[PDB]
């Protein structure tokens, strides 16, 4: 009862897309340096916590 | 008569048709979390596949869920009729479940 209930093991696409949007985001959904950067800091931050 | 409440229908439900008793299994939907069940003789093939671990993953209608641990059971179909004149499909384990009418 420390499980949280109903989670299960990613599908191979949602699991490629973590090691896509820390490349991926960047050439793709925008292509402003602020955002390329910024966008790459919040991956850094969210992934450490 | 053997009536039973059915909670989604509001109603008591009482049962026409048995089918045989077929093994079923749980399969977890990846995104969601969400869970299903399957006839084990349809997926049987991919099933087996996935047991030796060689694609571990079963696609159904575009959506893919994986396999559960155990959740292997023998279940028995059911037409559960309504007050209604009404006709449904039941599993024999939810069907049971039910509150009886009369007891």
């Amino acid at each position: 009862k420390l499980l949280v209930p109903d989670v299960s093991p990613l599908s191979p696409t949602a699991e490629s897309l973590l090691s896509m949007f820390e490349k991926v985001v960047i050439p793709k959904l925008t292509s402003d340096e602020e955002d390329r950067r910024k966008l790459v800091s919040l991956w850094s931050e969210t992934t450490l916590q | 008569k053997r009536r039973r409440w059915l909670t989604d229908h509001q109603q008591y439900g009482h049962v026409v048709s048995h089918g045989l008793e077929t093994s079923v299994v749980d399969l977890s939907h990846t995104e969601t979390g969400a869970v299903l069940t399957v006839s084990t003789k349809a997926y049987e093939q991919e099933i087996e596949a996935v047991r030796m671990k060689t694609n571990a993953t079963i696609k159904v209608d575009g959506m893919v869920y994986n396999l559960l641990p155990n959740s292997e059971r023998r279940v028995v179909p059911l037409t559960v009729q309504l007050d209604s004149g009404e006709k449904i499909d039941m599993t024999s384990e939810d069907f049971d479940r039910c509150e009886l009418e009369a007891f």
